C-alpha cells in the first residue's frame, strides 16, 4: 500500500527498496521570443533514485537531447523516468534488485508498473509523505554534474556521505530530510547556515561539510529554526 | 414461432423472457411461453418472490432443440431441460396452447430491440463462456464469478470471458510501453481481434453477452467485462470505421434498454466519461453520447 507517517520505519529494515523522484527530470526556463511570445528552453535534468537504508544515490542525468522532436514532454518525462529505473533494476544482480520501489508522485505509478511488468515481485508503492527530494538540485555538486553533462550519464553519490559510520539510517534519513526541507523552504538561508564557518570543509567525494557530532546538532537546530521561521514569514504567525 | 412449456409453477416467481417479465403466483396455473421469435438467442430467467437474492436463468436457442422448464423441489429452482421425444413435445405444447395457459412473447412489430441487443450473440460462443457441454442451453446467475475474478473458486461454475488487462505483458509490447499503454490499438487489433476473437463479430458478441448478463442477473464480473471491452476500443487510436459505427449502435441500445434506476451500479463513471470525452473515440459515438447525456447526465 501507500507509505506514510505510520509505516515509516519500514524504510530502514533489511528489504532493499528505492525511492524514485521525478520532479527534476524535465526542467525548463521560460523566456520571451522576438515576436513577444513565450517559449521554453529545456535544461538538463535528473532522476533522483535513492536507497534510504544505504544512502546510495543512482543519479541518472537526463540530457536535453532526449526531448528533441518529442511532444507532450511532461508526460514523456514520466515514462522516460520509468524506462530508466527499469533499466537500472535490470542491470542489477538479482540479489541486489529492490523488493519495493516507492515513487514520490502518484503520476509515476502507472508508467513504472508498466515498465516493470517483467518484475511482478517488486512492489510499486506511492507515499503520502511530501518529501523534499526536489531540492536535490540545491546541492551544489549534484546541480553541477547535471548542468555540465553533454550526454546521458548515470552518476553515483552516497547522499549520507560517511554519516552511517556514526549514526543509523533512520537518523541519517532524518538529517537528510531536514536539510532538504530547509534548502527547499529558503535555499539562501539554508546554504548560509551550512557554509558559515570556512574551517569546516566538504571532502572531494562528499556532498555536505565534515561536521563533528556536536556541530551537526547545532546545524540541525538551525535548520529547524529556519523551517519554523520561513513558515512564519509565509503565514504571518 | 417456438414455445417453452412449463410443467407447473409451484413457487411464486417473477419470470423473465428477454426484456419482458411477468409475475406468477404460487401454484398459479401457468404452462409456459409461446410465440418466441426464431432466429435469435433468448434468455429465460427467474427471481423467486421469497429470495430476491439470486436471479438465475437460461440462455437458449430454440433451433437447437425442444426445451421446457420444470421446478425441482430438491434443488429449489426452475430448471431448463431438453425433451428428446419430439412427438411427446409437440403433444404437450399443443394441449397447453389449446387450454391457453401460456403467455405470448409480447413483441411489438416496430421493435428491433432484442435483435439489436443480441445482434452478434451466438449460442456456440455462449457455450464456450459458460461451460456445461452436456446441455444445449446455458445457466447463468447473479453470483457466478469470471475466470479473471478467480485469478485475483469453483472453475466449473465460472464465466470464461476473455481476459483483458491493460497492465499485462499481453497488452504491452516490450519497448512500446508508453505507446501501447496510451494507445491500445495493438492490443485491440493484433492481440484480441486478429489473435483471440478472429473478427469484430465475435468480439461484439462477447461484449453484448457480458452486458446482458450484467443487466439481467446483476452479474458484477460481466459488468466488468462489458466496460473493459468498451474501454479497449475507446482507448485505441486506430479502429476500423465499421467497428466504431456499429459500436455506437450497440451501446446506444444497451443504454436505451438499461433500467433507469439500475444505472448507478451498472454504469462505470470513469469508463463512460473517458470513452465519451477523453478517449480517442470521444467524437465517434454520437448516438451513444446523445442518449447518455439526455438520460443519465448525472453520471457525467
Ligand atoms: N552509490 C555507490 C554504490 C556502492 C559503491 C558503488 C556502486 C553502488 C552500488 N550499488 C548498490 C548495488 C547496486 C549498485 O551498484
Amino acid at each position: 500500500g501507500a507509505m506514510n507517517s505510520s509505516n515509516y520505519a519500514e524504510l530502514f529494515n533489511n528489504d532493499i527498496k528505492l525511492f524514485v523522484d521525478d520532479t527534476n527530470v524535465y526542467r525548463v526556463t521560460v523566456h520571451k521570443t522576438f515576436e513577444g511570445n513565450v517559449a521554453t528552453k529545456a535544461i538538463n535534468g535528473c532522476i533522483f533514485t535513492l536507497n534510504p537504508k544505504t544512502g546510495h544515490l543512482f543519479l541518472k542525468i537526463i540530457h536535453t537531447s532526449v526531448w528533441a522532436g518529442q511532444k507532450r514532454l511532461s508526460q514523456l518525462a514520466k515514462w522516460k523516468t520509468a524506462e530508466e529505473v527499469s533499466a537500472l533494476v535490470r542491470s542489477l544482480p538479482k540479489e541486489e534488485q529492490p523488493k519495493q520501489i516507492i515513487v514520490t508522485r502518484k503520476a509515476m505509478l502507472d508508467p513504472l508498473e508498466v515498465h516493470m511488468l517483467d518484475f511482478p515481485n517488486i512492489a510499486i508503492r506511492p507515499t503520502e509523505l511530501r518529501l523534499p527530494f526536489s531540492a536535490a538540485m540545491s546541492i551544489d555538486k549534484l546541480s553541477d554534474v547535471v548542468m555540465k553533462a553533454t550526454e546521458p550519464q548515470m552518476v553515483l553519490f552516497n547522499i549520507y556521505d560517511d554519516w552511517l559510520d556514526r549514526i543509523s539510517s533512520y537518523t541519517a534519513f532524518s538529517r537528510l530530510t531536514l536539510l532538504l526541507r530547509a534548502l527547499k523552504t529558503n535555499e539562501e538561508s539554508a546554504k548560509m547556515i551550512l557554509l558559515s564557518d570556512p574551517t569546516i570543509t566538504i571532502k572531494s567525494y562528499h556532498l555536505w561539510p565534515s561536521f563533528t557530532d556536536e556541530q551537526w546538532i547545532t546545524i540541525e537546530s538551525q535548520m529547524r529554526d529556519l523551517i519554523l521561521t520561513e513558515y512564519g514569514r509565509k503565514y504571518n504567525v | 414461432m417456438n414455445t417453452v412449456p412449463f410443467t407447473s409453477a409451484p413457487i411464486e416467481v417473477t419470470i423473465g423472457i428477454d426484456q419482458y417479465s411477468f409475475n406468477v403466483k404460487e401454484n398459479q396455473p401457468f404452462h409456459g411461453i409461446k410465440d418466441i421469435p426464431i432466429g435469435h438467442v433468448h434468455v429465460i430467467h427467474f427471481q423467486h418472490a421469497d429470495n430476491s437474492s439470486m436471479r438465475y436463468g437460461y440462455w437458449f436457442d430454440c433451433r437447437m432443440g425442444n426445451f421446457y422448464i420444470q421446478y425441482d423441489p430438491k434443488d429449489g429452482l426452475y430448471k431448463m431441460m431438453e425433451e428428446r421425444d419430439g412427438a411427446k413435445f409437440e403433444n404437450i405444447v399443443h394441449n397447453f396452447k389449446e387450454r391457453q395457459m401460456m403467455v405470448s412473447y409480447p413483441k411489438i412489430d416496430e421493435d428491433d430491440t432484442w435483435y439489436n441487443l443480441t445482434e452478434f450473440v451466438q449460442m456456440d460462443k455462449i457455450r464456450k463462456i459458460v461451460r456445461k457441454d452436456e446441455n444445449q442451453f446455458s445457466y447463468v446467475d447473479s453470483s457466478m464469478t469470471t475466470v479473471q475474478e478467480n485469478e485475483l473458486s469453483d472453475p466449473a461454475h465460472s464465466l470464461n470471458y476473455t481476459v483483458i488487462n491493460f497492465k499485462s505483458r499481453e497488452a504491452i509490447r516490450p519497448g512500446h510501453e508508453m505507446e501501447d499503454f496510451l494507445d491500445k490499438s495493438y492490443y485491440l487489433n493484433t492481440v484480441m481481434l486478429q489473435g483471440i476473437f478472429k473478427n469484430s463479430s465475435n468480439y461484439f458478441g462477447e461484449l453484448q453477452f457480458a452486458f446482458l448478463n450484467a443487466m439481467f442477473f446483476g452479474n458484477y464480473g460481466s459488468s466488468l467485462q462489458w466496460h473493459a471491452m468498451i474501454e479497449l476500443i475507446c482507448s485505441s487510436a486506430t479502429v476500423p470505421k465499421h467497428m466504431l459505427d456499429k459500436l455506437d449502435e450497440i451501446l446506444y441500445y444497451q443504454i436505451k434498454t438499461l433500467p433507469e434506476q439500475y444505472s448507478d451500479i451498472l454504469l462505470n463513471e470513469r469508463v463512460w466519461n473517458i470513452c465519451l470525452y477523453s478517449s480517442f473515440q470521444k467524437n465517434s459515438l454520437h448516438n451513444t453520447e446523445k442518449i447518455m447525456e439526455n438520460k443519465y447526465p448525472e453520471l457525467l
